[PDB]
Protein backbone atom coordinates (compact mmCIF):
# COMPACT_ATOMS: atom_id res chain seq x y z
CA UNK A 1 0.00 0.00 0.00
CA UNK A 2 1.66 2.98 -1.25
CA UNK A 3 1.38 6.82 0.20
CA UNK A 4 2.24 10.05 -1.83
CA UNK A 5 6.43 9.24 -1.91
CA UNK A 6 6.84 13.00 -1.45
CA UNK A 7 10.74 12.51 -1.82
CA UNK A 8 11.39 14.62 -4.68
CA UNK A 9 10.90 18.76 -5.11
CA UNK B 1 21.60 26.62 14.95
CA UNK B 2 20.29 28.55 11.80
CA UNK B 3 18.85 31.69 13.84
CA UNK B 4 22.19 33.69 12.31
CA UNK B 5 21.61 32.68 8.96
CA UNK B 6 19.11 34.77 6.70
CA UNK B 7 15.75 32.84 5.43
CA UNK B 8 16.65 33.47 1.97
CA UNK B 9 20.27 31.66 2.38
CA UNK B 10 18.17 28.99 4.65
CA UNK B 11 16.16 28.53 1.48
CA UNK B 12 18.82 28.25 -0.63
CA UNK B 13 20.94 25.60 0.96
CA UNK B 14 17.68 23.76 1.40
CA UNK B 15 17.53 23.34 -2.05
CA UNK B 16 21.19 22.65 -2.64
CA UNK B 17 21.06 20.02 0.22
CA UNK B 18 18.48 18.14 -1.89
CA UNK B 19 20.71 18.40 -5.01
CA UNK B 20 23.12 16.60 -3.00
CA UNK B 21 20.90 13.94 -1.10
CA UNK B 22 21.54 15.49 1.90
CA UNK B 23 18.17 15.21 3.70
CA UNK B 24 19.12 15.98 7.29
CA UNK B 25 20.43 18.97 6.10
CA UNK B 26 18.11 20.16 4.15
CA UNK B 27 15.26 19.65 7.23
CA UNK B 28 17.59 21.57 9.42
CA UNK B 29 17.50 24.42 6.97
CA UNK B 30 14.21 24.37 6.14
CA UNK B 31 13.27 24.01 10.32
CA UNK B 32 15.25 27.16 10.12
CA UNK B 33 13.69 28.82 7.54
CA UNK B 34 9.61 28.02 9.14
CA UNK B 35 11.22 29.42 13.11
CA UNK B 36 12.12 33.03 10.99
CA UNK B 37 8.35 33.31 11.88
CA UNK B 38 6.78 34.29 7.83
CA UNK B 39 4.40 32.33 6.08
CA UNK B 40 6.21 29.77 3.86
CA UNK B 41 5.08 30.12 -0.39
CA UNK B 42 4.54 27.23 -2.25
CA UNK B 43 7.70 26.16 -2.93
CA UNK B 44 8.64 26.82 0.60
CA UNK B 45 6.23 24.41 1.57
CA UNK B 46 7.43 21.32 -0.91
CA UNK B 47 11.02 21.73 0.58
CA UNK B 48 9.56 21.86 4.10
CA UNK B 49 7.84 18.67 3.12
CA UNK B 50 10.45 16.81 0.65
CA UNK B 51 12.89 17.32 3.87
CA UNK B 52 11.15 15.71 6.20
CA UNK B 53 9.55 12.89 4.13
CA UNK B 54 13.25 11.49 2.87
CA UNK B 55 14.36 11.69 6.83
CA UNK B 56 11.71 9.80 8.68
CA UNK B 57 10.98 7.62 5.48
CA UNK B 58 15.18 6.54 6.25
CA UNK B 59 14.29 6.12 9.75
CA UNK B 60 10.74 4.18 8.95
CA UNK B 61 13.01 1.75 6.70
CA UNK B 62 15.05 1.22 8.95
CA UNK B 63 12.41 0.44 12.23
CA UNK B 64 10.69 -1.76 10.01
CA UNK B 65 14.00 -3.81 9.22
CA UNK B 66 14.78 -3.66 13.16
CA UNK B 67 11.47 -4.94 14.15
CA UNK B 68 10.98 -7.55 11.81
CA UNK B 69 14.63 -8.86 13.23
CA UNK B 70 12.97 -8.21 16.85
CA UNK B 71 9.70 -10.14 16.03
CA UNK B 72 11.92 -13.41 14.65
CA UNK B 73 13.85 -13.46 17.32
CA UNK B 74 11.29 -13.97 19.99
CA UNK B 75 18.32 -15.68 22.81
CA UNK B 76 20.69 -12.94 21.25
CA UNK B 77 20.65 -10.33 24.21
CA UNK B 78 18.46 -7.54 24.26
CA UNK B 79 20.73 -5.76 21.75
CA UNK B 80 18.22 -5.61 18.65
CA UNK B 81 15.19 -4.42 21.42
CA UNK B 82 17.68 -1.75 21.94
CA UNK B 83 18.42 -0.77 18.78
CA UNK B 84 14.99 -0.72 17.66
CA UNK B 85 14.00 1.18 20.64
CA UNK B 86 17.15 3.69 19.80
CA UNK B 87 15.87 4.42 16.06
CA UNK B 88 12.31 3.99 17.06
CA UNK B 89 13.17 7.22 19.74
CA UNK B 90 14.89 8.94 17.55
CA UNK B 91 12.36 8.72 14.16
CA UNK B 92 9.50 9.80 17.67
CA UNK B 93 12.13 13.20 17.64
CA UNK B 94 11.72 14.18 14.15
CA UNK B 95 7.76 13.86 14.33
CA UNK B 96 7.52 15.66 17.24
CA UNK B 97 9.70 18.34 15.44
CA UNK B 98 7.57 18.50 12.19
CA UNK B 99 4.31 18.13 14.55
CA UNK B 100 6.08 21.54 16.61
CA UNK B 101 6.30 23.59 13.39
CA UNK B 102 3.12 22.98 12.22
CA UNK B 103 1.42 24.00 15.81
CA UNK B 104 4.08 26.68 16.67
CA UNK B 105 2.69 28.91 13.80
CA UNK B 106 2.30 26.94 10.68
CA UNK B 107 -1.29 26.11 10.92
CA UNK B 108 -2.98 28.85 12.64
CA UNK B 109 -1.21 31.44 10.57
CA UNK B 110 -2.49 29.42 7.36
CA UNK B 111 -6.16 31.06 5.96
CA UNK B 112 -5.45 30.00 1.63
CA UNK B 113 -6.98 26.68 1.34
CA UNK B 114 -3.86 25.40 -0.51
CA UNK B 115 -1.85 26.07 2.89
CA UNK B 116 -3.90 25.27 5.22
CA UNK B 117 -4.98 21.76 3.43
CA UNK B 118 -0.94 21.21 2.99
CA UNK B 119 -0.45 21.45 6.65
CA UNK B 120 -3.14 19.46 7.85
CA UNK B 121 -1.91 16.69 5.50
CA UNK B 122 1.34 17.12 6.66
CA UNK B 123 -0.46 16.69 10.15
CA UNK B 124 -2.22 13.78 9.68
CA UNK B 125 1.19 11.87 8.23
CA UNK B 126 3.30 12.74 11.04
CA UNK B 127 0.53 11.56 13.61
CA UNK B 128 0.12 8.44 11.46
CA UNK B 129 3.89 7.24 11.36
CA UNK B 130 3.61 7.67 14.84
CA UNK B 131 0.90 5.84 15.39
CA UNK B 132 2.62 3.01 12.85
CA UNK B 133 5.29 2.74 16.21
CA UNK B 134 3.31 2.98 18.91
CA UNK B 135 1.83 0.22 21.30
CA UNK B 136 1.40 2.24 24.81
CA UNK B 137 -1.36 4.55 27.04
CA UNK B 138 -1.88 6.64 23.87
CA UNK B 139 -1.89 4.64 20.91
CA UNK B 140 -5.40 5.21 20.03
CA UNK B 141 -4.91 9.08 20.74
CA UNK B 142 -2.21 9.04 18.43
CA UNK B 143 -4.84 7.50 15.96
CA UNK B 144 -7.69 9.81 16.91
CA UNK B 145 -4.97 12.85 15.90
CA UNK B 146 -4.02 11.62 12.70
CA UNK B 147 -7.37 11.18 11.64
CA UNK B 148 -8.62 14.47 13.18
CA UNK B 149 -6.43 16.73 10.67
CA UNK B 150 -6.86 14.30 8.04
CA UNK B 151 -10.61 14.86 8.16
CA UNK B 152 -10.41 18.65 8.47
CA UNK B 153 -8.00 18.56 5.39
CA UNK B 154 -10.47 16.90 3.81
CA UNK B 155 -13.45 18.79 4.86
CA UNK B 156 -11.62 22.07 3.09
CA UNK B 157 -9.97 20.11 0.00
CA UNK B 158 -14.06 19.13 -0.71
CA UNK B 159 -15.30 22.88 -0.13
CA UNK B 160 -12.59 24.90 -1.83
CA UNK B 161 -10.35 22.35 -4.32
CA UNK B 162 -11.66 21.24 -7.48
CA UNK B 163 -11.33 17.18 -7.43
CA UNK B 164 -8.26 17.15 -9.55
CA UNK B 165 -5.79 19.18 -7.36
CA UNK B 166 -2.93 17.49 -6.47
CA UNK B 167 -3.03 18.35 -2.66
CA UNK B 168 -6.45 16.73 -2.94
CA UNK B 169 -5.43 13.95 -4.46
CA UNK B 170 -2.45 13.08 -2.55
CA UNK B 171 -4.55 13.91 1.22
CA UNK B 172 -7.46 11.31 -0.13
CA UNK B 173 -4.73 8.81 -1.14
CA UNK B 174 -2.48 8.92 2.09
CA UNK B 175 -5.91 9.04 4.25
CA UNK B 176 -6.62 5.30 2.16
CA UNK B 177 -3.63 4.36 3.49
CA UNK B 178 -4.62 5.51 7.12
CA UNK B 179 -8.00 3.71 6.94
CA UNK B 180 -6.37 0.43 5.47
CA UNK B 181 -2.67 0.54 7.47
CA UNK B 182 -4.02 1.95 10.55
CA UNK B 183 -7.11 2.18 11.68
CA UNK B 184 -8.20 -1.76 10.24
CA UNK B 185 -10.53 -0.05 7.86
CA UNK B 186 -9.94 -1.31 4.22
CA UNK B 187 -13.48 -0.93 2.93
CA UNK B 188 -13.31 2.71 4.00
CA UNK B 189 -9.70 2.35 2.28
CA UNK B 190 -10.95 1.17 -1.00
CA UNK B 191 -14.34 3.22 -1.10
CA UNK B 192 -12.42 6.84 -0.13
CA UNK B 193 -9.93 5.74 -3.18
CA UNK B 194 -12.31 4.98 -5.74
CA UNK B 195 -14.66 7.93 -4.96
CA UNK B 196 -11.23 10.02 -5.46
CA UNK B 197 -10.32 8.65 -8.98
CA UNK B 198 -13.82 8.82 -10.48
CA UNK B 199 -14.28 12.35 -9.10
CA UNK B 200 -10.97 13.10 -10.65
CA UNK B 201 -11.70 11.48 -14.06
CA UNK B 202 -14.67 13.30 -14.56
CA UNK B 203 -12.85 16.73 -13.76
CA UNK B 204 -9.27 15.69 -16.39
CA UNK B 205 -11.38 17.44 -19.26
CA UNK B 206 -10.77 21.21 -17.51
CA UNK B 207 -7.23 20.87 -17.04
CA UNK B 208 -4.21 21.76 -18.92
CA UNK B 209 -1.75 19.07 -20.88
CA UNK B 210 0.45 19.63 -17.73
CA UNK B 211 -2.12 20.06 -15.13
CA UNK B 212 -3.45 16.84 -16.67
CA UNK B 213 0.26 15.05 -16.02
CA UNK B 214 0.61 16.31 -12.44
CA UNK B 215 -3.30 14.82 -11.45
CA UNK B 216 -2.91 11.32 -13.39
CA UNK B 217 0.32 10.80 -11.99
CA UNK B 218 -1.12 10.92 -8.59
CA UNK B 219 -4.32 8.94 -9.41
CA UNK B 220 -2.40 6.08 -11.49
CA UNK B 221 -1.35 6.01 -7.25
CA UNK B 222 -4.84 5.57 -6.36
CA UNK B 223 -5.47 3.17 -8.81
CA UNK B 224 -2.30 0.85 -8.06
CA UNK B 225 -3.84 0.75 -4.38
CA UNK B 226 -6.97 -0.32 -5.42
CA UNK B 227 -5.25 -3.14 -7.33
CA UNK B 228 -3.50 -3.83 -3.93
CA UNK B 229 -6.58 -4.34 -2.29
CA UNK B 230 -9.39 -5.62 -4.14
CA UNK C 1 29.21 7.37 23.84
CA UNK C 2 30.48 4.10 23.37
CA UNK C 3 32.58 3.23 26.55
CA UNK C 4 29.76 1.98 28.43
CA UNK C 5 28.63 -0.97 25.96
CA UNK C 6 29.80 -4.23 25.99
CA UNK C 7 32.43 -4.86 22.89
CA UNK C 8 30.23 -7.90 21.35
CA UNK C 9 26.90 -5.82 21.96
CA UNK C 10 28.80 -3.46 19.81
CA UNK C 11 29.88 -5.24 17.05
CA UNK C 12 26.45 -7.11 16.72
CA UNK C 13 25.08 -3.60 16.62
CA UNK C 14 27.55 -3.13 13.84
CA UNK C 15 25.59 -5.67 12.09
CA UNK C 16 22.26 -4.55 12.72
CA UNK C 17 22.61 -0.91 11.57
CA UNK C 18 23.75 -2.86 8.22
CA UNK C 19 21.04 -4.46 7.40
CA UNK C 20 19.48 -1.17 8.27
CA UNK C 21 21.12 0.77 6.47
CA UNK C 22 22.25 3.37 9.05
CA UNK C 23 25.81 3.30 8.32
CA UNK C 24 26.39 6.52 10.66
CA UNK C 25 25.15 4.54 13.62
CA UNK C 26 27.31 1.14 12.23
CA UNK C 27 30.49 3.71 12.19
CA UNK C 28 29.87 4.60 15.67
CA UNK C 29 29.41 1.49 17.24
CA UNK C 30 32.73 0.00 15.63
CA UNK C 31 34.80 2.87 16.31
CA UNK C 32 33.22 1.72 19.85
CA UNK C 33 34.52 -1.38 19.47
CA UNK C 34 37.68 -0.42 18.03
CA UNK C 35 38.05 1.83 21.07
CA UNK C 36 37.83 -1.41 23.66
CA UNK C 37 41.78 -1.65 22.53
CA UNK C 38 41.62 -5.01 21.31
CA UNK C 39 42.83 -6.55 17.64
CA UNK C 40 39.98 -7.00 15.41
CA UNK C 41 39.34 -10.26 13.33
CA UNK C 42 38.63 -10.28 9.72
CA UNK C 43 34.91 -9.89 9.86
CA UNK C 44 35.03 -6.74 12.54
CA UNK C 45 37.90 -5.26 10.05
CA UNK C 46 35.42 -5.94 6.96
CA UNK C 47 33.03 -4.04 9.26
CA UNK C 48 34.79 -1.41 10.22
CA UNK C 49 35.75 -0.76 6.74
CA UNK C 50 32.33 -0.71 5.15
CA UNK C 51 30.62 1.32 7.99
CA UNK C 52 33.25 4.29 7.29
CA UNK C 53 33.57 3.32 3.39
CA UNK C 54 29.84 3.79 3.24
CA UNK C 55 29.74 7.30 5.48
CA UNK C 56 32.57 8.96 3.83
CA UNK C 57 31.09 7.66 0.64
CA UNK C 58 28.12 10.07 1.08
CA UNK C 59 30.17 13.05 2.40
CA UNK C 60 32.26 12.65 -1.08
CA UNK C 61 29.48 12.46 -3.51
CA UNK C 62 27.73 15.13 -1.87
CA UNK C 63 31.16 17.33 -1.81
CA UNK C 64 30.81 16.83 -5.72
CA UNK C 65 27.56 17.79 -6.68
CA UNK C 66 28.56 21.14 -4.49
CA UNK C 67 31.89 21.21 -6.14
CA UNK C 68 30.25 21.61 -9.60
CA UNK C 69 27.60 23.74 -8.52
CA UNK C 70 30.23 26.15 -6.80
CA UNK C 71 32.33 25.76 -10.22
CA UNK C 72 29.69 26.45 -12.52
CA UNK C 73 28.83 29.76 -10.71
CA UNK C 74 32.55 30.98 -11.19
CA UNK C 75 26.64 35.89 -8.70
CA UNK C 76 24.35 33.80 -5.70
CA UNK C 77 26.12 34.32 -3.10
CA UNK C 78 28.70 32.70 -0.62
CA UNK C 79 25.97 30.19 -0.29
CA UNK C 80 27.38 27.34 -2.14
CA UNK C 81 30.98 28.08 -1.21
CA UNK C 82 29.56 28.14 2.16
CA UNK C 83 27.98 24.70 2.18
CA UNK C 84 30.45 22.92 0.11
CA UNK C 85 32.74 24.24 2.91
CA UNK C 86 30.61 22.38 5.40
CA UNK C 87 30.36 19.21 3.74
CA UNK C 88 34.09 19.09 3.08
CA UNK C 89 34.68 20.15 6.80
CA UNK C 90 32.84 16.99 7.73
CA UNK C 91 34.15 14.28 5.84
CA UNK C 92 37.82 15.96 6.86
CA UNK C 93 36.28 15.09 10.19
CA UNK C 94 34.98 11.10 9.19
CA UNK C 95 39.02 10.99 7.63
CA UNK C 96 40.42 12.09 10.49
CA UNK C 97 38.47 10.00 12.81
CA UNK C 98 39.19 6.95 10.60
CA UNK C 99 42.53 7.30 10.26
CA UNK C 100 42.88 8.41 14.40
CA UNK C 101 42.15 4.77 14.95
CA UNK C 102 44.78 3.28 12.49
CA UNK C 103 47.25 5.59 14.24
CA UNK C 104 45.87 5.05 18.03
CA UNK C 105 46.46 1.83 17.87
CA UNK C 106 45.53 -0.45 15.02
CA UNK C 107 48.36 -0.64 12.35
CA UNK C 108 50.76 -1.00 15.39
CA UNK C 109 49.40 -3.77 17.10
CA UNK C 110 48.65 -5.38 13.60
CA UNK C 111 51.56 -8.05 13.08
CA UNK C 112 49.95 -10.48 10.06
CA UNK C 113 49.99 -9.77 6.84
CA UNK C 114 46.23 -9.91 6.65
CA UNK C 115 45.84 -7.45 8.99
CA UNK C 116 48.78 -5.31 8.14
CA UNK C 117 48.30 -4.85 4.52
CA UNK C 118 44.17 -4.04 5.41
CA UNK C 119 44.56 -1.13 7.55
CA UNK C 120 47.55 0.45 5.58
CA UNK C 121 45.11 0.08 2.58
CA UNK C 122 42.13 1.87 4.45
CA UNK C 123 44.92 4.35 5.20
CA UNK C 124 46.06 4.72 2.03
CA UNK C 125 42.28 5.19 0.61
CA UNK C 126 41.33 7.84 3.69
CA UNK C 127 44.42 9.96 2.75
CA UNK C 128 43.16 9.84 -0.77
CA UNK C 129 39.77 11.37 0.01
CA UNK C 130 41.90 14.23 1.87
CA UNK C 131 43.43 15.07 -0.75
CA UNK C 132 40.19 14.78 -3.35
CA UNK C 133 39.17 18.04 -1.39
CA UNK C 134 42.84 19.54 -0.43
CA UNK C 135 43.86 22.69 -2.03
CA UNK C 136 46.43 24.32 0.52
CA UNK C 137 49.95 24.16 1.70
CA UNK C 138 49.66 20.30 2.70
CA UNK C 139 48.29 19.38 -0.29
CA UNK C 140 51.45 17.68 -1.30
CA UNK C 141 52.23 16.45 2.16
CA UNK C 142 48.67 14.72 1.93
CA UNK C 143 49.01 12.56 -1.19
CA UNK C 144 52.78 11.78 0.18
CA UNK C 145 50.78 10.41 2.92
CA UNK C 146 48.24 7.83 0.67
CA UNK C 147 51.16 7.11 -1.24
CA UNK C 148 53.17 6.02 1.50
CA UNK C 149 50.71 3.90 3.26
CA UNK C 150 49.75 2.12 -0.44
CA UNK C 151 53.29 1.79 -0.80
CA UNK C 152 53.88 0.15 2.59
CA UNK C 153 51.45 -2.19 1.88
CA UNK C 154 52.23 -3.46 -1.58
CA UNK C 155 55.34 -3.74 -0.05
CA UNK C 156 54.18 -6.28 2.36
CA UNK C 157 51.73 -8.08 -0.03
CA UNK C 158 54.10 -8.82 -2.68
CA UNK C 159 55.86 -10.45 -0.44
CA UNK C 160 53.27 -12.10 1.91
CA UNK C 161 50.31 -12.80 -0.09
CA UNK C 162 49.82 -14.60 -3.26
CA UNK C 163 48.83 -12.90 -6.44
CA UNK C 164 44.76 -13.76 -6.25
CA UNK C 165 44.78 -12.41 -2.42
CA UNK C 166 41.62 -10.17 -2.89
CA UNK C 167 43.31 -7.70 -0.23
CA UNK C 168 45.94 -7.54 -2.45
CA UNK C 169 44.35 -7.29 -5.66
CA UNK C 170 41.94 -4.46 -3.99
CA UNK C 171 44.73 -2.71 -3.14
CA UNK C 172 46.25 -3.05 -6.04
CA UNK C 173 42.90 -1.20 -7.71
CA UNK C 174 42.95 1.12 -5.54
CA UNK C 175 46.50 2.26 -5.77
CA UNK C 176 46.08 1.96 -9.06
CA UNK C 177 43.31 4.87 -9.16
CA UNK C 178 45.47 7.04 -6.91
CA UNK C 179 48.14 6.91 -9.85
CA UNK C 180 45.18 8.43 -12.22
CA UNK C 181 43.33 10.21 -10.26
CA UNK C 182 45.63 12.09 -7.42
CA UNK C 183 48.92 11.53 -8.64
CA UNK C 184 48.37 12.93 -12.50
CA UNK C 185 50.18 9.32 -13.34
CA UNK C 186 48.23 7.57 -15.55
CA UNK C 187 50.75 5.35 -16.91
CA UNK C 188 51.91 4.16 -13.81
CA UNK C 189 48.05 2.91 -12.94
CA UNK C 190 47.51 1.32 -16.48
CA UNK C 191 50.65 -0.57 -15.74
CA UNK C 192 49.72 -1.40 -12.46
CA UNK C 193 46.68 -2.82 -13.08
CA UNK C 194 47.89 -4.77 -15.74
CA UNK C 195 50.34 -6.26 -14.01
CA UNK C 196 47.89 -7.09 -11.43
CA UNK C 197 45.93 -8.71 -13.77
CA UNK C 198 48.41 -10.89 -15.50
CA UNK C 199 49.81 -11.55 -12.86
CA UNK C 200 46.32 -12.77 -10.73
CA UNK C 201 45.15 -14.50 -14.10
CA UNK C 202 48.31 -16.83 -13.57
CA UNK C 203 47.26 -17.79 -10.25
CA UNK C 204 43.53 -18.72 -10.59
CA UNK C 205 44.50 -22.19 -11.28
CA UNK C 206 45.22 -23.08 -7.52
CA UNK C 207 41.89 -21.71 -6.08
CA UNK C 208 38.66 -23.71 -5.04
CA UNK C 209 35.32 -22.51 -6.60
CA UNK C 210 34.48 -20.20 -3.96
CA UNK C 211 38.25 -18.36 -4.01
CA UNK C 212 37.95 -17.97 -7.86
CA UNK C 213 34.56 -16.18 -7.68
CA UNK C 214 36.35 -13.71 -5.13
CA UNK C 215 39.69 -13.43 -6.84
CA UNK C 216 37.89 -12.77 -10.00
CA UNK C 217 35.20 -10.76 -8.82
CA UNK C 218 38.01 -7.96 -8.49
CA UNK C 219 40.22 -8.50 -11.29
CA UNK C 220 37.13 -7.62 -13.41
CA UNK C 221 36.98 -4.07 -11.56
CA UNK C 222 40.65 -3.77 -12.98
CA UNK C 223 39.97 -4.91 -16.05
CA UNK C 224 36.86 -2.02 -16.27
CA UNK C 225 39.15 0.45 -15.27
CA UNK C 226 41.82 -0.84 -18.07
CA UNK C 227 38.74 -0.37 -20.60
CA UNK C 228 38.50 2.61 -19.53
CA UNK C 229 41.60 3.81 -19.49
CA UNK C 230 42.61 2.51 -22.63
CA UNK D 1 37.68 4.95 -12.71
CA UNK D 2 36.43 3.14 -10.10
CA UNK D 3 37.95 2.17 -6.61
CA UNK D 4 36.46 -0.76 -4.40
CA UNK D 5 32.97 -0.39 -3.35
CA UNK D 6 33.56 -1.97 -0.31
CA UNK D 7 30.05 -0.78 1.04
CA UNK D 8 28.30 -4.53 1.48
CA UNK D 9 30.35 -6.95 4.21
C1 LIG E 1 0.94 15.36 -0.59
C2 LIG E 1 1.32 15.48 -2.05
C3 LIG E 1 0.35 15.63 -3.02
C4 LIG E 1 0.73 15.73 -4.35
C5 LIG E 1 2.07 15.69 -4.69
N1 LIG E 1 2.43 15.80 -6.09
O1 LIG E 1 3.45 15.37 -6.47
O2 LIG E 1 1.53 16.43 -6.96
C6 LIG E 1 3.04 15.53 -3.72
O3 LIG E 1 4.41 15.49 -4.05
C7 LIG E 1 2.66 15.43 -2.39
C1 LIG F 1 39.81 -3.48 -0.09
C2 LIG F 1 38.94 -4.66 -0.50
C3 LIG F 1 39.49 -5.74 -1.18
C4 LIG F 1 38.67 -6.79 -1.54
C5 LIG F 1 37.32 -6.76 -1.22
N1 LIG F 1 36.49 -7.88 -1.61
O1 LIG F 1 35.33 -7.75 -1.75
O2 LIG F 1 37.11 -9.12 -1.83
C6 LIG F 1 36.77 -5.68 -0.55
O3 LIG F 1 35.41 -5.63 -0.22
C7 LIG F 1 37.59 -4.63 -0.19
CL1 LIG G 1 21.48 1.01 20.86
CL1 LIG H 1 26.30 26.10 5.47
Amino acid sequence: AGSIPGRRS
Amino acid sequence: AMGSMERASLIQKAKLAEQAERYEDMAAFMKGAVEKGEELSCEERNLLSVAYKNVVGGQRAAWRVLSSIEQKSNEKGPEVREYREKVETELQGVCDTVLGLLDSHLIKEAGDAESRVFYLKMKGDYYRYLAEVATGDDKKRIIDSARSAYQEAMDISKKEMPPTNPIRLGLALNFSVFHYEIANSPEEAISLAKTTFDEAMADLHTLSEDSYKDSTLIMQLLRDNLTLWT
